[PDB]
């Protein structure tokens, strides 16, 4: 036994100048569960497909839209284990912002070191990339806020957007279907159409999971407000 | 493919081709067995001479690790002799830190989770040994285990391990060790020996024998001269039809 | 200071007095010191006021990423390990005094933790420089599985005994009922001292301050 | 603080005072100074409650861990040594009188004194605490061997009041467990229930 | 103790007492406290013995791997600078060391005072230990920058004679070496007796 | 094609593939010759200079370790400035510690110890990652006498009474095999090593195009000035 | 180790013609109280050495588990070479010497009795490294009052036979008895001879009281 | 090939090749004879000269007053571990105020020298060992190797030519037990020159032998002192 | 509170010769006011030229003589020789100086033969500082010692009276009438005077009893 990792890159340059490592984790992204997040005008609201490949999972046992903090929402669309460590490293800098300034974190600050560990992922000794991307949702000042982090460390700040798999076609379907002045119910109407574009089979209830953050803070929906929405539509 | 060089790379069929390379290793070693009866554990290893110019008992394969555990090795010597070194400081650590004899089963344990954590890594080389530990107690009976180069440890009744292992062991099997007792065991440990040695491929060997049981105060030691006199007396009238 | 809690038939009633001194003056005629946990968990604190913060932020921080973790409503046990892990780790150098109440799944607990790690699972508690007289209240008047009502009035009636006692005790009177369902943060439950009413008017008036320079920035 | 344990042929039978003081304040006057270690291993505290309460936890876990790999009931005697080495290792940072006491497949009932310091030794019977001084010629006079489980309860409960009577700094009331292999019975006595002994007047 | 150094025309001049003390009792009169660092460099012993032999015994090593590292002899600055920063490592450790670094460099001749203290001053006149407070009071007196060599050796035999006759602590025999271009020379050790014989008489 | 193998991996013959290739690096040094006498040690080698604006003055293939060792070098010079200030440390070290001057041989065996002191793993920040590419020739005088040592890259010394080091180290340890004999002169040791270095050089053999220096018992490290190297060369 | 809290009085030691003798009473006092009246101070190292321990019993306690792993460890080599007396003797003044330059000593003084090759060996350690050997020995208290009378028979008489060292060993402890407040009345003597370490105990003194009326 | 560069890669036929080829690194020295009878342990080593003007390298090193060992392969690798033998007695008779049992060091040897085969980056020690000791249980011969084993000899040969030692030392193992000293220096010499070449002959310059006894502690004879045991040695048979 | 050192007393002479040198020492070991034993030299032999008196500390005395043989034999390895007096003296020097801050309390002295083959001593104090010195006396009744062997082997004091040089019996007999008259008023010397002379024959051993109050 020796616990010395490697300490040179396994991220490199290539002739024509690309990072070939980070863009074959964008292709392990872009096979995810499609995930959708809109900013509606008082708040955000994030649904991603989550389609188990039988009835023997537990649907209720895991949950892919998680709480940052109270005002802080996230989603992925990638390789869940990575998704797992992403969502304990930030739950713990939001934990370390607080202690620090005893507010709590701003949702662009938390994106910022997120992408951070992101990069140094890209660049430390030894390790490969992420392989995942975030849709990270916060309320902050009256103000809904919506990014995308993505496997090279790079986070942007988008009205509505999708990742993983038709996710060229969800944002066609984005761009022609969201405006602005549009209220959270309406953009929930609209994620869910969203999903429902590039769902295959029924969808219901227990195949989605929608997380939803406005003035009151970020929750999961439980699968009876699902439900409705559903019915809604 | 270039998927046989490291312990930390995994062959397209789910296979560490490292640790079976490490196993060829303990499957080219002469052969050692050790008998569980109702009453101890005998070990008899076949220790092959290579030179006449060496000593009796140079390159013993057989190591009291604690007063009361003996080691029956097989595989490169210098692994088997860092590996009861590591059983001795396992031992004398769980006396110092808990105040008695390590139980044979753990000190099994965490040998053979010392040999696992080998077959991990590419920065190191998984062991080329395996080896039988063997005990005595009131409370605990008698206990023989074995572990191997990937870490897996097993309890036995009777064990062979080396080049002729499973004639070895087809002939432990002819054995109703469960009622027999360390004094006539030692005798069916010699004949086993000397039938499974081959004189042709190999050409001389002496016979290592210890044992641990109530016959000797549940202390792991090498067979008296007598006893091992009238075994190989035996084992070589066993030879003869 | 003054804090005190008791166990009553539903809950936590914890209690505490709001002066806090510098030396034998008052620097703080409202002093919080009943800090934040988690949503059912609260803690008094005497001692270091700048330990006792530090402590209870700390601990609340961890408990936050525990129950975000877990899923679960944090315990009160858990709470109490991770504080008097910590106070032991410091060997008494960290001068926090905690009375630390909750309501978990297992119902309502209630402990005191002191600065070198011990701690007490008690029915009621009392610390700080008013400590004896609030357990005295406690001793004459605590009965078990009291009513909120009841419960509310004996900790008031010991914070008021440590409050007119102890000289670094004073001012208001703040409760925290804690059940299984609600929480009430009554800050401050009681005024029992007031400022004296002004007899006369100081002279205070515009020009009565000699002035050598003066500079105006105007801001955008 | 007084503590007592006495063996018995088939378990011990272990006591204490509930009184933790600050100086001359009572701050616990209903402490449980009998702290399970295992299912039959208990440990009686005296000295620093916050040293012997964070040695308790450490050896708790540690024993905990060290029967589940071992897939076997602890021995008194491990838990007994696993005190001593944390007592020994750290005598100059801890103030931990213990004595450890239970019972055992392979040895029956035990007890074992780990006074300040960190040395081990096993008694027949062992009182530790401020309140032990007191009641040393008591308890050399009163011991006999064979005493039953009852017997043994009723010694414990005599010389706990009899310390507590002299000692300010025990008190409270009495805690009494009694460990044998079908498994582990505690009681309180407290008021009329605690042993009276008369002050001698005139 | 009794230590002094005083530059002139001719180069330096370094005397010294011999006897060592413990409490009362004297251990030693054969002390020699004029240390030859190297064939160019002298230093003075007063404080720790122990200290002053073994730092500037380590000054010598670190001189000889200068002069080969730089194929130069290294200056008389340099060297009591190696010197205070050696000890200054040690400020409040309890080292006692006072000594004169004399030599003959590129800068003429160059004396330093260098203590354990950290002090560090060039100079043209020294005395360290306990008597050295009478040996500058006979050497102010008779010094000149002007001095022939052997007033020079007298005025030096004379203040550490008289230093002796005064300081408990100092006695012995007086060590008498001159530092001139080419090097140093052991010029006399004389007893104090045989100079109270020719000061006396 | 350099990478494929650590440092310090054996070739199937038993040889370190790194010292051997060090061993390689040798032959294109300069080459220098050491003659142990009863008088003396005589150590000179080839400057080699490749420019007439180079000033030869600053070629120091020849240094004092101590006042009585000096060393000749040959191969990477660089790489013996480590090994150099290593040997004048440790004899001022035994001097510190013993008061007295370390013999030859064991200053030999010091700079020799650090030859295979490479590697990649299991080694402290900026350890030597190769072995040095020198080979050294000590000439000293001590209680035993003037004696020569050589060391090599493989950190292997021995005790010489004359040997060549450099490019032409085979003609030259020939050469030097014939003119050696043990009731030598220093003079004609100075003067055997002069010629059989000016049948070796490629350029002509001037005052400045060589090294010489000597050590006698009595009298310190030497090196040759201009002046004496013309007194030597005028009759060759 | 500053503060020693459970300690052992004088331990004694004596050579004699064919093995040695060792005398210690059973008692840990704490303090002036007699606490632990049944704990043996000697222990058996190995078929040739034997050890007795004045002071601190826990560090006395930890020296037993150290040298009792050291001689079970070379059982367990088997090669035919054992530890001397000498040599435990040797390696216990490098071990207390070691404690004391780190400032944390083992509050001990240790005899260290011995019997190999026909020789007797009789070694003294304190908790300082001062180390020593002698043909009789007492710790504490003992080297004032046990001391000069070993010392004074074995001026008459250098050369003792066991029963006449037994002996000597029984008065000294009665001395003990009557003298040392932190003594007690209940020993043990071990004596190691060529057929190896043998323990007895616990033992009485037999003790005189009629100059009470006097 | 593949298998043949890191110490830590195990062959497909179970066999690790840095340690061969460090064996063969061995096997490259020149020859060095060692033997025992009753009371006393014998290294009689050939030396060989780089050149002809050249001194013969050392082969014979003192470890302590009871120990010394003969050396073949790498000498800096022979180096290293003779330190560590060093520091190892000195460290034994610090503590115990005894001489370090000959086998318990040579134990500590193979413990040393196993550790490189194990671990990526290092390498095996390129030396083969004859160690001669003398202590409680008599004379030892150890012979110690690359591959961390270690033997426990009546007399044993290692270096270049060693299997024509290897058989006179079978021949005369029977008679080596009650030879005296100077009949067992004999035999090991003859040992010795069975590895030479034709035209070579044992000779004070090219032959070192080192003794160690019951009274006699360690010593080594290189170039005069030798002459006594050279003096009776018989002409080559051929 | 813990004091690591102890006064175990005894007393070390040494007298240099022209060919000769003695080191010499009482044989008792004690502490406070009792004595642990009577037969406790403080002379030891570092090599066939080189003897050393130390006195003190006893655990410093065993620890750094200890040290010493250590360092000899690593010497004898590393360059194949023996070590000369000067050198040990040196090495002491600086094997003292090593634990400057926590010294070794222990007084030595180095008696021996230089490479000259002239008697030769070296006084060290604690922390290493060392002379050659003809004549030294150490430990308890060093301040006994000293005076007498000014006036007796450096003629100090005394008019008119040669300075013939100092035969080996002669210089016996001076180190044994000066130990009993240290022995009648220093309660630390005691018991047996063991004499260890030093010439180009070896090292011989002698003893001479002291009274044993």
């Amino acid at each position: 036994m020796a616990e010395r990792g490697y300490s040179f890159s396994l991220t490199t340059f290539s002739p024509s100048g690309k990072l070939v490592q980070i863009e074959y984790a964008l292709a392990a992204v872009a096979g995810g569960a499609p995930s959708v997040g809109i900013k509606a005008a008082n708040g955000v609201v994030l649904a991603t497909e989550k389609k188990q490949k039988s009835i023997l999972y537990d649907e209720r046992s895991v949950h892919k839209v998680e709480p940052i903090t109270k005002h802080i929402g996230l989603v992925y669309s990638g390789m869940g284990p990575d998704y797992r460590v992403l969502v304990h490293r930030a739950r713990k800098l939001a934990q370390q912002y607080y202690l620090v300034y005893q507010e709590p974190i701003p949702t662009a600050q938390l994106v910022q070191r997120v992408a951070s560990v992101m990069q140094e992922y890209t660049q430390s000794g030894g390790v490969r990339p992420f392989g995942v991307s975030l849709l990270i949702c916060g309320w902050n000042e009256g103000r809904p806020y919506l990014f995308q982090s993505d496997p090279s460390g790079a986070y942007f700040a988008w009205k509505a957007t999708a990742m993983g798999k038709n996710y060229v076609n969800g944002k066609t379907f984005l761009e022609k279907r969201y405006n602005e002045d549009l209220e959270l119910e309406d953009a929930i109407h609209t994620a869910i159409l969203t999903l429902k574009e590039s769902f295959e089979g029924q969808m219901t209830e227990d195949n989605i999971e929608v997380g939803i953050c406005n003035e009151a803070g970020f929750r999961r929906l439980t699968p009876t407000e699902v439900k409705d929405y559903l019915a809604a539509i | 493919t270039g998927y046989d060089l490291s312990a930390s790379t995994f062959s397209p069929d789910g296979r560490v081709f490292q640790v079976e390379y490490a196993m060829k290793a303990v499957e080219n070693s002469s052969t050692a067995i050790g008998i569980r009866c109702k009453d101890g554990v005998v070990f008899g290893v076949e220790k092959l001479v290579l030179s006449k110019l060496y000593e009796e008992g140079s390159n013993k394969r057989l190591f009291n690790v604690d007063r009361h555990v003996g080691m029956a090795v097989a595989g490169l010597l210098a692994d088997a002799r860092s590996l009861a070194d590591i059983a001795r400081e396992e031992a004398s650590n769980f006396r110092s830190n808990f105040g008695y004899n390590i139980p044979l089963k753990h000190l099994a344990d965490r040998v053979a989770m010392y040999v696992h954590a080998y077959t991990l890594y590419s920065a190191v080389r998984p062991f080329g040994c395996s080896f039988m530990l063997g005990s005595y107690s009131v409370n605990d009976g008698a206990q023989l285990y074995m572990i191997d180069p990937s870490g897996v440890s097993y309890g036995y009744w009777g064990c062979a391990i080396g080049k002729a292992r499973q004639a070895a062991k087809t002939e432990i099997e002819k054995l109703q060790m469960k009622e027999m007792t360390c004094r006539d065991v030692v005798k069916e440990v010699a004949k086993i020996i000397y039938i499974v040695h081959d004189e042709v491929k190999d050409k001389a060997f002496e016979l290592e024998l210890s044992w641990v049981g109530e016959i000797t105060n549940g202390r792991h030691e090498i067979v008296p001269k007598d006893v091992r006199e009238e075994a190989e007396k035996y084992a070589k009238e066993s030879l003869k039809e | 200071t003054t804090i005190a809690g008791v166990v009553y038939k539903d809950g936590i009633v914890l209690g505490a007095d709001t002066r806090a001194t510098e030396g034998m003056v008052v620097a703080d005629k409202n002093c919080s010191k009943i800090h934040f946990i988690s949503p059912n968990i609260y803690c008094c604190g005497a001692g270091t006021a700048a330990d006792t913060d530090m402590t209870t932020q700390l601990i609340s921080s961890n408990l936050e990423l525990h129950s975000l973790s877990t899923g679960r409503l944090p315990r009160v046990v858990t709470a109490n390990r991770m504080l008097k892990q910590m106070l032991f780790r410091y060997q008494g150098y960290i001068g926090a005094a905690l009375v630390l109440g909750g309501v978990d799944v297992t119902g309502p607990h209630l402990y005191s933790i002191y600065p070198h790690g011990s701690t007490d699972k008690l029915p009621y508690v009392t610390m700080g420089s008013g400590s004896l007289a609030a357990m005295a209240v406690f001793e004459d008047k605590f009965r078990p599985d009291m009513e909120e009502e009841e419960a509310k009035k004996l900790v008031s009636e010991a914070i008021a005994a440590g409050i007119f006692n102890d000289l670094g005790s004073g001012s208001n009177i703040d409760l925290c009922v804690i059940s299984k369902s609600k929480l009430d943060f009554l800050r401050p439950y009681s005024v029992p001292n007031k400022k004296g009413t002004r007899f006369g008017r100081y002279r205070c008036e515009k020009g009565t301050n000699a002035v050598l320079t003066e500079k105006v920035t105007t801001l955008e | 603080t007084t503590i007592m344990a006495v063996q018995f042929d088939g378990g011990v039978v272990l006591g204490a005072d509930s009184r933790t003081t600050t100086g001359s304040y009572i701050a616990n006057r209903v402490t449980d100074k009998l702290t399970p270690i295992h299912d039959r291993i208990f440990c009686c505290r005296s000295g620093s409650a916050a040293d012997t309460q964070a040695v308790a936890d450490a050896v708790t876990y540690q024993l905990g861990f060290h029967s589940i790999e071992l897939n076997e009931p602890p021995l008194v005697h491990t838990a007994a040594s696993l005190f001593k080495e944390m007592c020994y290792r750290y005598r100059e940072d801890l103030m931990a009188g213990i004595i450890i006491a239970g019972w055992d497949p392979q040895e029956g009932g035990q007890v074992y004194s780990v006074p300040m310091g960190g040395m081990m030794v096993r008694q027949p019977f062992a009182i530790g605490g401020s309140g032990s001084s007191y009641i040393y010629g008591y308890v050399d006079a009163t011991y006999r061997e064979g005493m039953t489980k009852e017997e043994c309860l009723q010694f414990t409960a005599n010389a706990l009041a009899l310390a507590m009577e002299r000692d300010g700094s025990s008190g409270g009331v009495i805690r009494l467990a009694a460990i044998a292999e079908p498994g582990v019975e505690r009681q309180v006595l407290l008021g009329d229930q605690i042993p009276k002994f008369t002050i001698a007047t005139l | 103790t009794t230590t002094l150094a005083f530059k002139f025309r001719h180069g330096v001049i370094v005397a010294a007492d011999s006897r060592a003390t413990a409490g009362a009792y004297i251990a030693s009169q054969t002390v020699k406290k004029v240390i030859e660092i190297n064939p160019y460099l002298l230093g003075t012993m007063a404080g720790g013995a122990a200290d002053c032999s073994f730092w500037e015994r380590l000054l010598a090593r670190q001189c000889r791997i200068y002069e080969l590292r730089n194929k130069e002899r290294i200056s008389v600055a340099a060297a009591s600078k190696l010197l205070a920063n050696m000890v200054y490592q040690y400020k409040g450790m309890g080292l006692s060391m006072g000594t004169m670094i004399c030599g003959w460099d590129k800068r003429g001749p160059g004396l330093y005072y260098v203590d354990s203290e950290g002090n560090r001053i060039s100079g043209a006149t020294f005395s360290v230990g306990s008597g050295s407070v009478y040996a500058y009071g006979v050497m102010d007196r008779g010094y000149s920058y002007d001095l022939e060599v052997e007033e020079a050796y007298d005025l030096a035999r004379r203040a550490i004679y008289q230093a002796t006759y005064r300081d408990a602590y100092s006695g012995g025999s007086v060590s008498l070496y001159h530092v001139r271009e080419d090097g140093w020379i052991r010029v006399s050790s004389d007893n104090v007796a045989d100079l109270h014989d020719k000061y006396s008489g | 094609s350099e990478y494929d193998r650590g440092v310090n991996t054996f070739s199937p013959e038993g040889r370190l593939f790194q010292v051997e290739y060090a061993i390689e690096a040798i032959k294109l040094g300069s080459t220098a010759i050491g003659i142990q006498t009863s008088e003396g040690v005589c150590l000179a080698v080839e400057k080699r200079i490749t420019s007439p604006l180079m000033e030869p003055s600053s070629i120091e293939k020849i240094v004092e370790i101590d006042a009585h060792i000096g060393c000749a070098m040959s191969g990477l010079i660089a790489d013996a400035k480590t090994l150099i200030d290593k040997a004048r440390v440790e004899t001022q070290n035994h001097w510190f510690t013993y008061n007295e001057t370390m013999t030859v041989e064991s200053v030999t065996q010091a700079v020799s110890n650090l030859a295979l002191q490479f590697g990649e793993e299991d080694a402290d920040p900026g350890a030597m990652s190769r072995p040095f590419g020198v080979a050294l020739l000590f000439g000293g005088v001590d209680e035993k006498g003037p004696q020569l040592f050589h060391m090599d890259p493989s950190g292997t010394f021995v005790q010489c009474d004359a040997r060549a080091i450099g490019s032409a180290s085979e003609g030259a340890q020939s050469s030097l095999q014939e003119v050696y004999h043990k009731s030598m002169t220093l003079k004609e040791a100075i003067k055997s090593s002069l010629i059989i270095l000016k049948q070796v050089m490629e350029e002509k053999l001037n005052a400045t195009n060589i090294e010489l220096a000597t050590v006698q018992p009595g009298q310190n490290f030497h090196m040759f000035t201009k002046e004496e190297l013309e007194e030597v060369i005028k009759d060759i | 180790t500053q503060n020693p809290m459970v300690t052992g009085t004088s331990v004694l030691g004596l050579k004699f013609e064919g093995g040695v003798v060792i005398a210690a009473d059973m008692l840990g006092s704490y303090g002036s109280l007699a606490r632990f009246r049944n704990i043996s101070r000697i222990m058996r190292v190995n078929n040739s050495t034997m050890l007795g321990a004045s002071g601190d019993y826990a560090d006395f306690q930890y020296l037993k588990q150290v040298l009792g792993q050291m001689v079970i460890d070379e059982e367990l080599l088997g090669d035919g070479h054992s530890y001397s007396p000498k040599a435990i003797h040797s390696w216990l003044t490098r071990a207390m010497y070691s404690r004391r330059s780190k400032m944390n000593p083992l509050w001990n003084t240790m005899v260290i009795g011995g019997y190999a090759d026909g020789e007797s060996f009789l070694g003294y350690v304190d908790m300082l490294g001062v180390a020593y050997e002698a043909p009789s020995l007492a710790t504490g208290y003992g080297a004032y009052l046990a001391q000069p009378l070993l010392r004074e028979v074995l001026e008459k008489q250098p050369v003792l036979s066991q029963t006449e060292a037994r002996e000597l060993v029984e008065r000294c402890m009665r001395v003990l008895y009557y003298r040392d407040a932190r003594s007690y009345n209940r020993f043990q003597i071990a004596t190691v001879t060529e057929k190896g370490v043998e323990i007895e105990g616990p033992l009485s003194a037999e003790t005189n009281w009629d100059i009470a009326h006097m | 090939n593949q298998y043949d560069n890191d110490v830590t890669v195990w062959s497909p036929q179970g066999r690790i090749h840095q340690i061969e080829y460090a064996m063969e690194a061995v096997k490259q020295g020149s020859a060095t004879v060692g033997l025992k009878s009753k009371t006393h342990a014998v290294l009689v080593a050939l030396k060989r000269a780089q050149s002809e003007l050249a001194a013969h390298q050392k082969k014979i090193l003192h470890v302590d007053n009871h120990i010394g060992i003969s050396i073949a392969g790498l000498t800096a690798d022979a180096r290293l571990l003779c330190n560590f033998m060093r520091q190892e007695c000195l460290d034994s008779r610090f503590v115990f105020d005894r001489p370090l049992p000959v086998s318990r060091l040579v134990s500590l040897i193979g413990s040393k020298t196993q550790i490189p085969t194990q671990r990526y980056g290092r390498r095996p020690y390129g030396v083969g060992l004859l160690i001669a000791g003398y202590d409680d249980m008599g004379p030892h011969i150890f012979q110690t190797c690359p591959s961390a084993n270690y033997f426990d000899c009546r007399a044993m040969s290692i270096g270049a030519r060693s299997q024509s030692a290897r058989t006179y030392l079978e021949r005369h193992m029977s008679e080596f037990m009650e030879c005296n000293l100077n009949e067992l220096v004999k035999h090991g010499l003859r040992a010795l020159r069975e590895t030479l070449p034709a035209e070579q002959d044992l000779t004070t310059k090219n032959v070192s032998i080192g003794i160690v006894g019951k009274d006699l502690e360690f010593t080594i004879y290189d170039d005069d002192d030798v002459s006594p045991f050279l003096e009776g040695l018989e002409e080559r048979p051929q | 509170r813990f004091s690591p050192y102890a006064f175990n007393g005894g007393t070390v002479l040494a007298i240099a010769g022209e060919d000769f040198s003695i080191v010499a020492s009482d044989t008792r070991l004690s502490e406070g006011f009792s004595i642990h034993t009577r037969d406790s030299p403080k002379c030891y032999k570092l090599t066939d030229k080189t003897v050393i008196g130390c006195s003190g500390f006893h655990g410093d005395c065993l620890t750094l003589t200890k040290i010493i043989e250590a360092r000899l034999k690593m010497y004898k390895h590393s360059n194949n020789k023996a070590m000369t007096t000067g050198a040990i003296a040196a090495m002491l020097s600086t094997i003292l100086y090593s634990r400057r801050f926590f010294p070794y309390y222990v007084y030595n002295i180095i008696g021996g033969l230089d490479e000259e083959g002239k008697g030769a001593v070296y006084s060290f104090d604690p922390v290493g500082s060392y002379q050659r010195d003809s004549f030294k006396a150490g430990g308890s009744a060093s301040a006994m010692l000293q005076p007498l062997l000014d006036n007796q082997v450096g003629f100090k004091n005394m008019q008119n009276v040669e300075h013939v040089p100092l035969s080996l019996d002669r210089a016996m007999r001076l180190v044994k009438d000066v130990f009993i008259s240290a022995a009648e008023r220093d309660v630390y010397t005691g018991d047996a005077l063991k004499v260890c002379i030093v010439t180009k024959e070896g090292i011989r051993g002698e003893t001479v009893p002291l009274r044993k109050d």
